[PDB]
RNA sequence: UCGAUGUCGGCUCGUCGCAUCCUGGGGCUGAAGAAGGUCCCAAGGGUUGGGCUGUUCGCCCAUUAAAGCGGCACGCGAGCU
RNA sequence: CGAAUGCCGGCAUGAGUAACGAUAAAGAGGGUGAGAAUCCCUCUCGCCGUAAGCCCAAGGGUUCCUACGCAAUGGUCGUCAGCGUAGGGUUAGGCGGGACCUAAGGUGAAGCCGAAAGGCGUAGCCGAAGGGCAGCCGGUUAAUAUUCCGGCCCUUCCCGCAGGUGCGAUGGGGGGACGCUCUAGGCUAGGGGGACCGGAGCCAUGGACGAGCCCGGCCAGAAGCGCAGGGUGGGAGGUAGGCAAAUCCGCCUCCCAACAAGCUCUGCGUGGUGGGGAAGCCCGUACGGGUGACAACCCCCCGAAGCCAGGGAGCCAAGAAAAGCCUCUAAGCACAACCUGCGGGAACCCGUACCGCAAACCGACACAGGUGGGCGGGUGCAAGAGCACUCAGGCGCGCGGGAGAACCCUCGCCAAGGAACUCUGCAAGUUGGCCCCGUAACUUCGGGAGAAGGGGUGCUCCCUGGGGUGAUGAGCCCCGGGGAGCCGCAGUGAACAGGCUCUGGCGACUGUUUACCAAAAACACAGCUCUCUGCGAACUCGUAAGAGGAGGUAUAGGGAGCGACGCUUGCCCGGUGCCGGAAGGUCAAGGGGAGGGGUGCAAGCCCCGAACCGAAGCCCCGGUGAACGGCGGCCGUAACUAUAACGGUCCUAAGGUAGCGAAAUUCCUUGUCGGGUAAGUUCCGACCUGCACGAAAAGCGUAACGACCGGAGCGCUGUCUCGGCGAGGGACCCGGUGAAAUUGAACUGGCCGUGAAGAUGCGGCCUACCCGUGGCAGGACGAAAAGACCCCGUGGAGCUUUACUGCAGC
RNA sequence: CGAGCUAGCCCUGGCCAGGGUGAAGCUGGGGUGAGACCCAGUGGAGGCCCGAACCGGUGGGGGAUGCAAACCCCUCGGAUG
RNA sequence: GUGGUUCGUGGAGCCAUGGGGGAAUCUGGGCGGACCACCGCCUAAGGCUAAGUACUCCGGGUGACCGAUAGCGCACCAGUA
RNA sequence: GCCCGGAUAGCUCAGUCGGUAGAGCAGGGGAUUGAAAAUCCCCGUGUCCUUGGUUCGAUUCCGAGUCCGGGCACCA
RNA sequence: GUGGGAGAGGGUGGUGGAAUUCCCGGAGUAGCGGUGAAAUGCGCAGAUACCGGGAGGAACGCCGAUGGCGAAGGCAGCCACCUGGUCCACCCGUGACGCUGAGGCGCGAAAGCGUGGGGAGCAAACCGGAUUAGAUACCCGGGUAGUCCACGCCCUAAACG
């Protein structure tokens, strides 16, 4: 069948991105706990180019 | 005059479709559409509040005009008169002498060619828009404001029609297609005569689809729903009301009358 | 036996009991004969095909020597339905 | 620490077991190498070909090319690789995106709201597979190419010349600019044919040296020329409209012009010149080169769904915006500026490899699943993207060799019977296409209908009527019609392609649903009724701002029920709801204070506090049924009996009308009768005793519809009597790779007993040499899931309401 | 924190081989005082019919430590809404 | 009308304050738990003020603290794969 | 089988604080009519279902029993 | 043909006043309704009765007749328009063009039916109050469809002279 992965460069950004998070206060925190903690990347990694 | 079907389909057997002949142009006066948002129901939150709306053709909005004093004294001449997919009644395209094209609501009778203007002038004819108080008693009238400047609101939709009844000071007696007796202020403008395309109510949608295109998504009975989700959800087999007839939110809904008590407007309404 | 012993009926495959439905042997008879009745011995084998109903049962159709009754987790769903 | 279905780790059992991932399929020769069924190469064979081929997009991100490699990854093998190591590889003014436009939506000066965080919000801005905008054909690389090179052709910016002209905006106006169905003309893509042009060659096996077979016969191309088609009236006066101003647009009145023309614009043909250029044969390439060649390069036919394109007609559900563009005037400037030519110059950022229906994307896998757009040849079959074969191209599915059991699966045949199978014709058969003939009840007149049932169907020769293209002619196409005959068991000779009828229930209908056990008689549905709602509507979301409703206005909008359509839809308002009642009772805060109280020596200060004045609500009085709802008992009576039209009485708010009725409702019940059958718990017709139908939680019907559910018949059949044979994929044997749940430990027999009540394990007896392989499932109360039923728990959750208490709301 | 699965709506795009059936309107003829209507031709409507793509998921078999945590084969429903 | 305080409406004062009403400048005002008298205590409706107190991302010193299944999740290129 | 209710004149039914029980209809006797009906006048019979107990006394109170009617007979 | 009549003949569009009902206002007090007698019903929550203002529908008193017109069914306030038949006068015109009429076709009261609209009075059905032995009737209080309009059906009649 259709899976629920249908990955999407664009979606993937605008909805997990840096800008994303920071926009919410609830985002900023998401950044502020994943840096307190020591997470290699904040974001997801995407791919605009 | 309406339109029916040879029964070569089940569902043309009743379809029914407004006879177009009074229509005279067909593509709209492009200075004078813009694009209609479609909501589907949805408020600025992108939350239904309208439910089983949606779908349905698009439509491109026909800037009407509903304040017709803002022209007193210049005549129009009657243009065309066509199809407005935002309403039930028929647009009546018109040619203002000094080269203002504007869209007024068609009134019955109406035809391609006659003068038209507003203002307490104006002939008592049909098209001729006045404040109320210069309008022979017991004429019948459309198009009216509910008060002063503020814009025609009250029987507008296809066939409907007030009769003006009496006079009380600044207020005449006005009769609504609703029986209802308000009254309404004399600076009030109307444009006389009914609104025609009077055969609008009787047109037989014919099929499930013919709604569609409307933009009417079904539409479904609290009966036939759980209890989470309606007040008359559930039951075995299908269930009496069980209670007294009530509304997804819980109210009832067989005579529970919900117009304000206190509503100022009160004052100047004297019917049902 | 509830940290699970799948439950009616059908199918298939049986096997055992005998308080015997048939066949075999018998005593009595209100047994002339022929056909029965009743009770005794006997479990070696045999004990049909259909209509109806999920039915077991049952009732009917057409036969038959007969169309037996019970047990095996109301035998059998790591065999099927 | 021995147990916690404990936790982590290790290693066992099942076991050399099941498996090795589509039944498209393989064989050999040669080569490489330590080693080859698995890598290279040739020959043969098979498979895809509306793809299993080719091109974009998204995703992925070096997988691409090459060299050197095989530990691991690869379900076997590996010399190979999408693997390892290294090196190389992606070139743009014109392709895509960005230095352009706006869409939903987002964001957001102003401004509004909100304890905080924040929510809204006209403009503006952002946002694209939409608008806009300038590159076509070849060649070259191991690997990029509309990017590099060649040929031919364009765009914009800057600066010049020259020539024009009141220039000039982010302002005005035009345009951009729009649906669905059907569709004319003319082209193009693409194809088929040729006796014509070009070409290596060929003559086999009986025949053929032939107008033989085989192969090919084009592509791009500015200007100008044609052929099509799109768009557009020309002038003059008046002017209050298009939020300033217009000379523009709009409106008005003149004139000429008008199914055209002329001006434009596009497509197509041609066109300077440029490119390409087969089969075959020989080259050593994993594949490309040479030649074929001075290649030829023409004619005819078919012909798009694409192009001219903003084409045309019909229709109703009524079909984006903004910029680019053209016009118009404002400031400002007019020794500016812009427009037009022609010249030089300038022309950036990002992407570009590879996979891309899949071993590179989504599915933990080199997973039989999922994945959007374009191209998708030929011949035949009525047509077609269908079906069979097949071209280009691509592939044989990353374990194989044998064997010839059971058994399983997929498949083919079956004597006689023909549903006897069974819950049920489940399944499988039969039927199948096109042409013609023919076709019932019933009907809402459309239908039912492909009803049913039949006849035909190939090939050969002769005759012969129309179309299209040519020219009215030949040729090439297309639609046919007649007559003779030929061969088979069979002519839709393969492949694709309804079994039919009669009679019920339910739902009118097409649709819709429980992703993943229910597709339905459920939901929806046109339609009908009721009700609210006068517009800052009601209703809905939100604390609010606001917003939906709706840029709507009672022919509208919300809510509720019913559910095409026909004929209908009875009585009850006592209770509950809702509606109406400016009186009366009651009634909270408040008012009002008769009258008391506490304290002070008092003036005070401070408490209670009776009338009475006090709303909504409740009571009360009425209405109200397509509002919640309800819709009786007993006894008697007719001149045979039976039965009761009739009577008597108790009770009620009122006592169930039409219709229907053992029913999707009937308990007794397989009711009784009739029909079907040899036989009928079913089904159909009836009867009425309706346990416990009955009128919009609609009543009774209804043509048509149905993967619904029922009964019957005909056709046909391996469903069956009742099985047999056969094919292939497994199973089995050998080689390679090698799991799983489960498992206290085991040296793990039968009976009759006994035992916590169903024993391999206790007693007694009986049987029994050790160990395996293929098989079957009776037992290990076999596995699997801390039973899902049941109960328990002062365990939990969803849901109800005249349970309690509250809160929103009113 | 999630609508990259799924549900609905909004914006903007795309898709649906080929066959059948033959509504209205037209046009002619008839008819009539005029009409209605009737017949033919044209026409090409439809939640119309057959059927691929595509969308589905009826019945059956298979699979059941699967190819697959919903697949496969035959069969079937829609297929201009 | 509420909150705070031990104070859950209680005899419910004190402090605070959403609503209503609403003063005075020392002979003024608040307080001593309803209220009154008395006797005291204070000086509302402006603001600032080190230290003594809290904490450990960081540096050091100790340990009847651990010793690679322990000790931080991480002794190792771990908030990684 | 399990619980509720009822049993009063010939029929259908009120009714009781424990003591002398009524309503309609039927029935009976009179009247009115030519005759019947309707109308009118006058007239109850009741062992208050059976049985046992409480009482001074029971249709009345209590326990059982018949009988009738109503609800229930659920998971299984 | 020509000139003229009379007419509730038909169709349309308007328009008038009386009255009923409802609503608002004012003034007023206990009854009003109704019948054979009653009751139901309405009324101090201010009814009946009276005045004023309005709303709406249907029907047209007197004239009015045993009258008129129409083929019939039928037609009645008033005004206009559109329109049928008829009668007389005059003796002008055609020249037997006449009569009837199976079928056909059209009109056709009331009730009824469809789709809308309208709804004051009236009133099948229905509800109450009475009467009766009963009363599913007659009398009374209410009351829906219908009655009215438009379009389209139905086609009956003591459609009778
Ligand atoms: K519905
Ligand atoms: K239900
Ligand atoms: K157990
Ligand atoms: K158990
Ligand atoms: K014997
Ligand atoms: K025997
Ligand atoms: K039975
Ligand atoms: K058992
Ligand atoms: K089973
Ligand atoms: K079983
Ligand atoms: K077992
Ligand atoms: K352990
Ligand atoms: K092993
Ligand atoms: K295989
Ligand atoms: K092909
Ligand atoms: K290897
Ligand atoms: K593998
Ligand atoms: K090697
Ligand atoms: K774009
Ligand atoms: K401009
Ligand atoms: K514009
Ligand atoms: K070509
Ligand atoms: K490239
Ligand atoms: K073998
Ligand atoms: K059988
Ligand atoms: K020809
Ligand atoms: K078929
Ligand atoms: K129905
Ligand atoms: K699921
Ligand atoms: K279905
Ligand atoms: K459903
Ligand atoms: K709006
Ligand atoms: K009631
Ligand atoms: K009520
Ligand atoms: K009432
Ligand atoms: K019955
Ligand atoms: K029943
Ligand atoms: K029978
Ligand atoms: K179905
Ligand atoms: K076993
Ligand atoms: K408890
Ligand atoms: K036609
Ligand atoms: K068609
Ligand atoms: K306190
Ligand atoms: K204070
Ligand atoms: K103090
Ligand atoms: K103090
Ligand atoms: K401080
Ligand atoms: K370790
Ligand atoms: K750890
Ligand atoms: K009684
Ligand atoms: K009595
Ligand atoms: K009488
Ligand atoms: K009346
Ligand atoms: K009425
Ligand atoms: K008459
Ligand atoms: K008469
Ligand atoms: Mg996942
Ligand atoms: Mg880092
Ligand atoms: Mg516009
Ligand atoms: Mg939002
Ligand atoms: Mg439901
Ligand atoms: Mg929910
Ligand atoms: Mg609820
Ligand atoms: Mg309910
Ligand atoms: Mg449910
Ligand atoms: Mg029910
Ligand atoms: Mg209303
Ligand atoms: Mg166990
Ligand atoms: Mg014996
Ligand atoms: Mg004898
Ligand atoms: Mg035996
Ligand atoms: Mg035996
Ligand atoms: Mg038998
Ligand atoms: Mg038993
Ligand atoms: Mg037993
Ligand atoms: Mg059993
Ligand atoms: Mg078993
Ligand atoms: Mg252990
Ligand atoms: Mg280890
Ligand atoms: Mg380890
Ligand atoms: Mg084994
Ligand atoms: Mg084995
Ligand atoms: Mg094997
Ligand atoms: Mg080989
Ligand atoms: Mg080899
Ligand atoms: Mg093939
Ligand atoms: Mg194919
Ligand atoms: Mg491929
Ligand atoms: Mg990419
Ligand atoms: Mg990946
Ligand atoms: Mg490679
Ligand atoms: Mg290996
Ligand atoms: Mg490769
Ligand atoms: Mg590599
Ligand atoms: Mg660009
Ligand atoms: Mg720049
Ligand atoms: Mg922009
Ligand atoms: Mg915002
Ligand atoms: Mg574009
Ligand atoms: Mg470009
Ligand atoms: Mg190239
Ligand atoms: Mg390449
Ligand atoms: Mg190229
Ligand atoms: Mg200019
Ligand atoms: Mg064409
Ligand atoms: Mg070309
Ligand atoms: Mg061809
Ligand atoms: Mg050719
Ligand atoms: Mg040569
Ligand atoms: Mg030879
Ligand atoms: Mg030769
Ligand atoms: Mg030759
Ligand atoms: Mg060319
Ligand atoms: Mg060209
Ligand atoms: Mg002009
Ligand atoms: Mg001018
Ligand atoms: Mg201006
Ligand atoms: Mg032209
Ligand atoms: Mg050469
Ligand atoms: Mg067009
Ligand atoms: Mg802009
Ligand atoms: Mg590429
Ligand atoms: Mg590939
Ligand atoms: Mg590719
Ligand atoms: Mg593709
Ligand atoms: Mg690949
Ligand atoms: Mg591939
Ligand atoms: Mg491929
Ligand atoms: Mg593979
Ligand atoms: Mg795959
Ligand atoms: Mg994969
Ligand atoms: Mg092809
Ligand atoms: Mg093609
Ligand atoms: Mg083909
Ligand atoms: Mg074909
Ligand atoms: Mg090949
Ligand atoms: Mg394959
Ligand atoms: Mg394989
Ligand atoms: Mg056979
Ligand atoms: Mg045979
Ligand atoms: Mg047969
Ligand atoms: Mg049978
Ligand atoms: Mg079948
Ligand atoms: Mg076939
Ligand atoms: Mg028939
Ligand atoms: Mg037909
Ligand atoms: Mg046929
Ligand atoms: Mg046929
Ligand atoms: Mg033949
Ligand atoms: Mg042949
Ligand atoms: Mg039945
Ligand atoms: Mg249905
Ligand atoms: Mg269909
Ligand atoms: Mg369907
Ligand atoms: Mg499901
Ligand atoms: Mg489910
Ligand atoms: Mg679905
Ligand atoms: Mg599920
Ligand atoms: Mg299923
Ligand atoms: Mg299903
Ligand atoms: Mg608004
Ligand atoms: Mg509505
Ligand atoms: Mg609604
Ligand atoms: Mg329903
Ligand atoms: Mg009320
Ligand atoms: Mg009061
Ligand atoms: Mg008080
Ligand atoms: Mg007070
Ligand atoms: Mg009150
Ligand atoms: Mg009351
Ligand atoms: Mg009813
Ligand atoms: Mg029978
Ligand atoms: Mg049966
Ligand atoms: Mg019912
Ligand atoms: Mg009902
Ligand atoms: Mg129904
Ligand atoms: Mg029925
Ligand atoms: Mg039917
Ligand atoms: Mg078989
Ligand atoms: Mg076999
Ligand atoms: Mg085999
Ligand atoms: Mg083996
Ligand atoms: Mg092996
Ligand atoms: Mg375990
Ligand atoms: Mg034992
Ligand atoms: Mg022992
Ligand atoms: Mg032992
Ligand atoms: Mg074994
Ligand atoms: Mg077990
Ligand atoms: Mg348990
Ligand atoms: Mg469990
Ligand atoms: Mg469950
Ligand atoms: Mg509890
Ligand atoms: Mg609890
Ligand atoms: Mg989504
Ligand atoms: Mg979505
Ligand atoms: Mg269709
Ligand atoms: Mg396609
Ligand atoms: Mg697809
Ligand atoms: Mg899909
Ligand atoms: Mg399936
Ligand atoms: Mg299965
Ligand atoms: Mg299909
Ligand atoms: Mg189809
Ligand atoms: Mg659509
Ligand atoms: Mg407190
Ligand atoms: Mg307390
Ligand atoms: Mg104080
Ligand atoms: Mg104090
Ligand atoms: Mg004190
Ligand atoms: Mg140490
Ligand atoms: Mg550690
Ligand atoms: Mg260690
Ligand atoms: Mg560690
Ligand atoms: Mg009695
Ligand atoms: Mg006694
Ligand atoms: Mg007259
Ligand atoms: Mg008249
Ligand atoms: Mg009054
Ligand atoms: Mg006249
Ligand atoms: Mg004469
Ligand atoms: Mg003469
Ligand atoms: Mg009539
Ligand atoms: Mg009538
Ligand atoms: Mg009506």
């Amino acid at each position: 069948m259709k899976r629920t992965w249908q990955p999407n460069r664009r979606k993937r950004a605008k909805t997990h991105g840096f800008r994303a998070r920071m926009r919410t206060p609830g985002g900023r925190k998401v950044l502020k706990r994943r840096r307190q903690k020591g997470r290699w990347r904040l974001t997801p990694a995407v791919r605009k180019r | 005059a309406v339109k029916k079907f040879k029964p070569y389909t089940p569902s043309r057997r009743f379809m029914t479709v407004a006879d177009f002949s009074e229509i005279t142009k067909t593509e709209p006066e492009k200075s004078l559409v813009k694009p209609l948002k479609k909501t589907g129901g949805r408020n600025n939150q992108g939350r239904i509040t309208v439910r089983f709306r949606g779908g349905g053709h698009k439509r491109l909005y026909r800037i009407i005009d509903f304040k017709r004093w803002d022209k007193v004294g210049i005549p129009a001449k009657v243009a065309a008169i066509e199809y407005d997919p935002n309403r039930s009644a028929r647009i009546a395209l018109l040619h203002y002498v000094d080269g203002e094209k504007r869209y007024i609501i068609a009134p019955d009778g109406l035809q391609v060619g006659q003068q038209v203007v507003a203002g307490p002038d104006a002939p008592i004819q049909v098209g001729n828009a006045l404040p109320l108080r210069f309008i022979p008693v017991g004429t019948v009238v459309h198009a009216v404001e509910l008060e002063p400047k503020k814009g025609a609101k009250l029987a507008r939709a296809a066939g409907t029609s007030a009769q003006i009844q009496g006079r009380e000071g600044d207020y005449v007696i006005l009769r609504l297609p609703s029986g209802e007796l308000r009254k309404v202020h004399g600076e009030c403008y109307a444009t006389v005569g009914a609104v025609g395309n009077a055969d609008h109510k009787n047109i037989v949608l014919g099929k499930a689809g013919r709604s569609r295109w409307l933009g009417r998504r079904p539409h479904v009975r609290g009966a036939a729903m759980n209890p989470v989700d309606h007040p008359h959800g559930g039951g075995e087999g299908r269930a009496p009301r069980g209670r007294p007839p009530a509304s997804p939110w819980g109210w009832q809904t067989k005579g529970l009358k919900t117009r304000k008590r206190r509503k100022p407007s009160s004052r100047f309404i004297i019917a049902r």
